[PDB]
Formats: C-alpha cells, structure tokens, sequence
DNA sequence: GGCTGTGTTTGTATCAAGTTACCTGAATGGTAGGTGGGGAAGTCCAAATATTCCTAGTAAGACAATTGCATTCAAGGCCTGGCTGGTGAAACCTGTTTCCTGGGAAGGTAGTTAGTTGGTTTTCACCACAGGGAGAACCTGG
DNA sequence: CCAGGTTCTCCCTGTGGTGAAAACCAACTAACTACCTTCCCAGGAAACAGGTTTCACCAGCCAGGCCTTGAATGCAATTGTCTTACTAGGAATATTTGGACTTCCCCACCTACCATTCAGGTAACTTGATACAAACACAGCC
C-alpha cells in the first residue's frame, strides 16, 4: 500500500532529530573545501580534524538557518519554506547587509 | 598545600601561574585564584550534576556529547550563557513546532 | 611533549556528586575547553576592570565583580556564595 | 565540485530542524549561502597559515577564525 | 475638506528621516530611569549626560527594533503590524526573554 | 520619596513618532503597551551593569564613561561621549 | 628630522602611540617599525572617511560637517558599514529609506 | 587635570585633504573615540596574535596581519600598501 | 483649476569657531647588553596518491492529493482634526553632598633558594554497550 | 473496527574503550628579604537635587468615516511517494614525499639610562557660518 504524504516526513523528523550522526556526505565536502581553498592560496595541505571542524560548523549554521527560516514560513500561515524566507531571515540576522 | 587548605579541589598554583602568563596585570594579589578555583568548581558541579541526572535518564552510564547537549539546553541558565557554542557530535531537542502535526 | 589539562580534577569531582557515572573521552576534551573558555573571559574581565580604575593589581574584589557581570542571577548569586566561603576557609587557616 | 551537495542530503538537513515540506528552488540557493559561509571562515584561516610560515592547516586554526566569527566551537 | 489616509504619514516619514533631534521627552524618562536605578540600589545619583546617552541609547535600539518589524510585517502581505510581528523579530534576533 | 507609574511617561504619540521614523504606515492599537514593556527589559539590561562599575570604585554617582562600558560591554558601542 | 613622524613623512604622533602601546600591557616588549605601520593605518583610515565626509557635507551646502553628515557618509558606503556595523554615531539619524510596497499609486 | 586627544592631528589630516571644511566639536569627539575604537581593537588582536604562538614581542608582522584580519578586502589591501610605504620611508632614512 | 508646502535669496546677530602669545613635560639621542630570534640538518611523523570492490545511497519517471493562490465580500478597527487643559521646559537661587587632591603609614607582594610531593606515562584486565534477532505491540491506512 | 508495518524491549555474544596500578620527574611550598603600591584622614569646591515661576507647546478625548483584514471558495500545480537501475564513496593498503619539529649555534636589537629641547595644552582676542525671520517663486495636488 501506500502511506499519505506527510507522515512518513514526520517519522523522518522524529528520527533525525533523535540521532547525532553526519549528515553530509565526506569527500564531495573535502572536494569542496579544497576547490575553494585554491582560490585564495595554492599548494594547501590540511589536516583531516579541520576538515572535520569545518563540516561540523557548517551543519550547525545550516541546522540553525533551517529552523529560523521555518519560524519565518509558519509565521506567514504556510507550511513550505520559500527562498524569500531564507533571504528574510538572514536579512534580520545580518549577516548580508 | 593550597587546595587543601582551602577545602578545594582546582589546583591552585596552576591558575596562580596561569594568571602569572597571560599578562593580565602587573601583580596578581593572594586570595584571588583560591576565588576563582571556587568559581570554576562550582561550575563544574552544577553541569555534571545536570549531565548525570539526563544521564541517568536514558538508562547509560557513560557520559556522551548527546548527554551535556540535551543538559545545558534545557536548563535557562546556562542555556543563556551559552548560546554563542557550537559543541561536536551534539544534535538538537526534540522540538516540534504546533501546525505541523495532522488531525 | 607534555600537554597539560584538567581530567583528573574532573574525575574528583564527578566522584564526589556521583558515584556510578562513566565518562568517556570526548566529553572530558569538551569539559576541557570549557574550562579554559569561562577561565579566558574572567581572566579578560578582570584585566579590563583593573585597567579602568588605573589600579594595576588584580585582587578578589575584581574577579567578585566580573563574576557578578558575567554570570546570570542565579548563578551570579551561588558562585559569589562559594568564593566568599572558601575566601574565609583560606583565610581562617 | 559545488553539486557534491547532493539533493536528497539537503533534506535530511531541514529534516532535523524541523521543516515538514520543501519548495524545490530552495536546493539552487542553499548551495549559494553555505559557499559564503566558508569564503569568510577559510580567508580567516589560511592568514593564521601564513603568519606561522607553515604549509598546513591545523585544527587550532580553524577554531580560532570560528572564534572570532561568533560561532565558538568546542570539543577540539 | 479633509486629507486622505496615506498622505500625512508619508509626510511624517520624510521629517522625521530628515531631522535628528530627540523624540522623548527628558522628564519622563529621566524619572523613569531613577525609578529603576531606585528599584535595585537606594540613593544613587546621575550626571546629566549620562542619562542624555542612555536616551540615544534607547531611541536608536527601538527605531531599529521597528525597522525589522516593518520588514516583518510586509513579508506578511500586510502593512499594518502587530505584536506578533515584534515578538517573531526578537526571537530571529535572539534575544529572548 | 517612593517612585511608582512612570511607564506611561511614555505615550502613545512618542512610539507613534518612533515608529514614523522607522518607516511605519499602519500601527495597530495593541501594540503601544507592548512597547513599554520591551523598553523596561531593555533598560535592566544596561542599569544592573552600569551600578556594578559604580558600584566597584565605591562611588554613589553613575558617570557617562560607566553607561558607556555597560553599553559597550552589550555589544551596541556607542560614540560622542568618550571612550 | 627631530620627530619621528618626520622621518617616516607621516602626521600621527608615533611617540605617542609607542608610549601606549608599552603602557597598554599588550605584550612584554615592542619592536621598532610597529608604531610606524600602526599609526600609517589610522591615518589611511582617518583621510578615508574624512574625504567621504566632506563631500556629503557639501552636496548639502554647508561648509562645517556636523554628525549627520558623518552618518550619512558611513551608511551610504559599504565597506565602512561592513566596519561599523555596531556602532551608534549620538545625533545619527537613519538614511532617507522607504520600502518599495508602501508607496501608494 | 590634562586630558591627551588627536585633534591637532584630525586639523593637519583635514587641511591636507580640504581647504575649506569647517568642523564642529561634536564631530571632533565621534573621530576622537573612533581613533580610540579602532586602536583598541587592532592591539588586543596583535596581543592574541603574539600570544598564540609563543612569541613575546610585537613586530610589525602581527599588525599587518592583524589589519588583514579586521578590515573588509579594499581597505585591507590599500592599508597594507600604506603601512609598507611608510615602514620602507622610516627605514631607508 | 484653488489650496498648500517646499524651496529660492535677503539680511541680521551671535554665538561658535579660528588665530595667536605663553608654560609645561613628553619626545629625542649616544651607549652597554643580553637576549630573543634566525639558520641548518636529521628524522620521524604524517598527508597524498594508486586500486578495487562492493555495497548502499542516488537519479530518474510516473501519479495523485494536498497545498498555494487569486477572488470576493463584510466589518471593523484604526486615521483625522478641533479644543481644552495639562505638564514639560527654561531660568535662577540654595543647600549640601560626594569627589579629588594631598600626606603618611603599612601590610602585601615580587624575588631567590631549597626540599619534596603530586602530576604525567605505559600496560593490563574486563565490563558497558554495540549488534542482532525475535517477540510483542502500538500505530496508521482501509 | 481489521490488516500489516514500523518501533520498543529482551536476551545472547563480543569487544575495545576504560578504570587501575607501578614507575618516572618536573612543579609546589616554606622561609627570608626589600620595597611599594595602597589604605586611611582632612579639606575645597564643583555639581546635583530642590524648589519656584511663567509660559508655551502638546497630549487626551471624542466623533466621523472608510480602507485593511479576514473567512470562504474554486482551481491549478507543485511536491511527496514508490520503484528500478547504477554509480561512486568507504575502507584497507601500499608507496612515497615533503614537512614540522626539534638541538644547536650565532647575530641583530630593544631596554635602561641620562642630558637636551621644542611643540603642544591653556587662555585671551578676534571674525564669520548660520539659525532665524520673512517675503516670494515653483511644484504639485486634488
Ligand atoms: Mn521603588
């Protein structure tokens, strides 16, 4: 049979809010750490504990954004979150003038 | 010996030599490390007591990163005090906003 | 080298308020580095304080009033009741 | 390079903060905002790399610059 | 005769961008801030000026609390605001009491 | 002399002309009290600092330079009265 | 030359910031050109916004500048307000701003 | 008492880059505590920097990298090209 | 088209810069000196690069059902202005309280040596929890 | 209410992370000494609260009214959900190679000190940018 959308989404949350695994998948991060690290200075080594620091800091401001963007989406009496809510919320955090 | 002396349990000579190398002053008076080792102390108790109690209450014994998340998050307090921390491996509350759930 | 840090002091007091609760390592090095984190911003508040007044020694009354400012109420309030307690154990000895 | 994001990790993402159903432009900007998110951290890091003359970036670095950022990090 | 709704309050808005003098009034708030002075130690006294810098404090603290309400309120296809507007924004903020 | 209702010192055309600056058309009626009690918040959080400054060189006058410290210290710095 | 800002060509008193920088107990000891290079940073800086101010100064036809002016001149550039984002300037004022949907037609 | 400030300085930098803008005292006060601000900010990084890698002199390495550090890219690099300038000015004499 | 506000010069007067003579104290200058910092070589630790393989996550394609969105209408809740009185504001005299300066005494705190005791390190047993698989049961669509 | 599907719990096996213990060694305390910021005491005076007056500008109140908000609705359409192929990451492992780190050794260089000096805070005299008042042109608004 089938299952009516939704409720599998709300399992879903219950099962990733329950849990403190990585989300993000290793090497397309570190590939991405490095495209970017050649731009500002070339033959670049790093250790593998940054890149895990970099990939631990970058889940939690995503985590936080999400949840703040989704306060600005219920604020405004929908259920799905939009880009003009994630350019709101960054607008009254600040961080893009 | 000064932590005994005190009744305490910091060392107090490390903080003594700590606030001696990190040019905070010219001179740092007696009196205030013992005060500050207290602070730490107190400190330090008040979240492992928090941490054991959540602990305990998941049927473990040991003391994982999930433990001090779910510790200092729900406590106001220290949530205060902390807000600006990012700790590793932590998660979040389980936190379900109300017009999401169906009828 | 030789590292220096705080576990065994962690250890002693996580004994003395709990008998049968483990730790592992990951929370220790967390512990640590909160340790040294609320130790840098009294050690800054205390240095700005002495500065301000153009007194060039730091004392308790300094760390009593960063302690004051930096902690919330309840905290503020227990946390300057444990110092002066072990201020006057110190000193009676 | 920037596609490694892959599509169906975002969700998860916004599953653990909560976010019940997803547009779909969102996945066009989310790859946007994280980009800017490192271009300030690692521009941070790497000037520690250098004022050291080394060639390789150690942890205590990337703390540093998330120190300064706001975003303290512990653990490390 | 009789002006339209609309008019006079961008009249209003163009002013008080324009000019930058004070908005509250001194004795109010001077005796406001005593009263809470009051309320945590007994007979304090104040120097004049410091009370004219916790004013500009306070007024550049809620024009920009208001700024971020207004952008609150029009991403919610309304233009009149209401508190749950101001509650949302300190919550995005942070700051919450 | 014992001090009491001294919030509604600020009336309603004083937040009405705030939030003429801000940029606001259309104010509901509810939210002027509201108002007064995110100003009340606000102030705590500067005067419990201020008096601590004043309160540490053993004075009983609050300077400027210490509400310039405590405003400081909150992360709002402020210029035009020294330091 | 007697000062030493006249032997850099500069007009910062490098005395001055020498003595605080050893008075300010930053580090245990000061090397030599590091007064120099700070006090020819502040100086950039301070010609920099002083040259945006006056010219906002004069496009409104007054010949003193007055705080407002300085306002307007830090918010309407964009690396200064990247700088100064945390600063309330006493006597600021907010730029000329109206949002687009509040415009009546 | 006799309070230090900058305002013969914020004078000479102003007649060197206007000859005819006036300025009031208030706005000499907002540059002085700006000039303070900045100060402040620049040698509390340069101390950080000293100290991370236990070195204890500050040269003129740390405030280059330190104003690397604070100020946004355009500024940044034009400070740097200053600051070198007038180091290679002083020194050459 | 009539009512209105913002802007364009004219002129004052005035209070707010700007200019100039003077008294201090912070800056400058040559010389020990020791000390912090640059260079040089090993070595050992530690990131980078090939390989394979196999598995679990990913890409794509259809399909409904549920949510977003434009419309429409009622009503209500907030803009507007006229007028009364009501309190802020400016000025001036008065007491008196706290701050700053100044001198003298002092207890506290760096500074050196000597003796020793607690803080690290390696290896060693073993128990709390991973894994799983099975049963049970609560949960959700039909 | 009934069928099935995911989730909670119970029990067995295994383990490697963790508490424990013996040996190593640099940090901690005690005792004595110089000396030095800091505590205490008294006064001059600047400033702060207090009060009063007279005015002058603005806040409250109440009625009219009309435009924003909000509930109900139909309709389109974008997204969750399920299934099938496929493809690239996880992990071990070996190779290798450049690089941080540490042991020693040599050289610039900042600090301290003291004699010399000039430029810079301070006060009195002087001019001038501008708020203000007031009349008139333009722009625009309904
Ligand atoms: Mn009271």
């Amino acid at each position: 049979h089938r299952y009516r959308p939704g409720t599998v989404a709300l399992r879903e949350i219950r099962r990733y809010q329950k849990s403190t695994e990585l989300l993000i998948r290793k090497l397309p991060f570190q590939r991405l750490v490095r495209e970017i690290a050649q731009d500002f200075k070339t033959d670049l080594r790093f250790q593998s504990a940054a890149i895990g620091a970099l990939q631990e800091a970058s889940e939690a401001y995503l985590v936080g954004l999400f949840e703040d963007t989704n306060l600005c989406a219920i604020h405004a009496k929908r259920v799905t979150i939009m880009p003009k809510d994630i350019q709101l919320a960054r607008r009254i955090r600040g961080e893009r003038a | 010996t000064r932590s005994s002396r005190a009744g305490l349990q910091f060392p107090v000579g490390r903080v003594h030599r700590l606030l001696r190398k990190g040019n905070y002053a010219e001179r740092v008076g007696a009196g205030a490390p013992v005060y500050l080792a207290a602070v730490l102390e107190y400190l330090t108790a008040e979240i492992l007591e928090l941490a054991g109690n959540a602990a305990r209450d998941n049927k473990k014994t040991r003391i994982i990163p999930r433990h001090l998340q779910l510790a200092i998050r729900n406590d106001e307090e220290l949530n205060k005090l902390l807000g600006k921390v990012t700790i590793a491996q932590g998660g979040v509350l389980p936190n379900i906003q109300a017009v999401l759930l169906p009828k | 080298s030789r590292k220096e840090s705080y576990s065994v002091y962690v250890y002693k007091v996580l004994k003395q308020v709990h008998p049968d609760t483990g730790i592992s390592s990951k929370a220790m090095g967390i512990m640590n580095s909160f340790v040294n984190d609320i130790f840098e911003r009294i050690a800054g508040e205390a240095s700005r304080l002495a500065h301000y007044n153009k007194r060039s020694t730091i004392t308790s009354r300094e760390i009593q009033t960063a302690v004051r400012l930096l902690l919330p109420g309840e905290l503020a309030k227990h946390a300057v009741s444990e110092g002066t307690k072990a201020v006057t154990k110190y000193t009676s000895s | 390079n920037i596609q490694g994001i892959t599509k169906p990790a975002i969700r998860r993402l916004a599953r653990r903060g909560g976010v019940k159903r997803i547009s779909g432009l969102i996945y066009e900007e989310t790859r946007g905002v994280l980009k800017v998110f490192l271009e300030n951290v690692i521009r941070d890091a790497v000037t520690y790399t250098e004022h050291a003359k080394r060639k390789t970036v150690t942890a205590m670095d990337v703390v540093y610059a998330l120190k300064r950022q706001g975003r303290t990090l512990y653990g490390f």
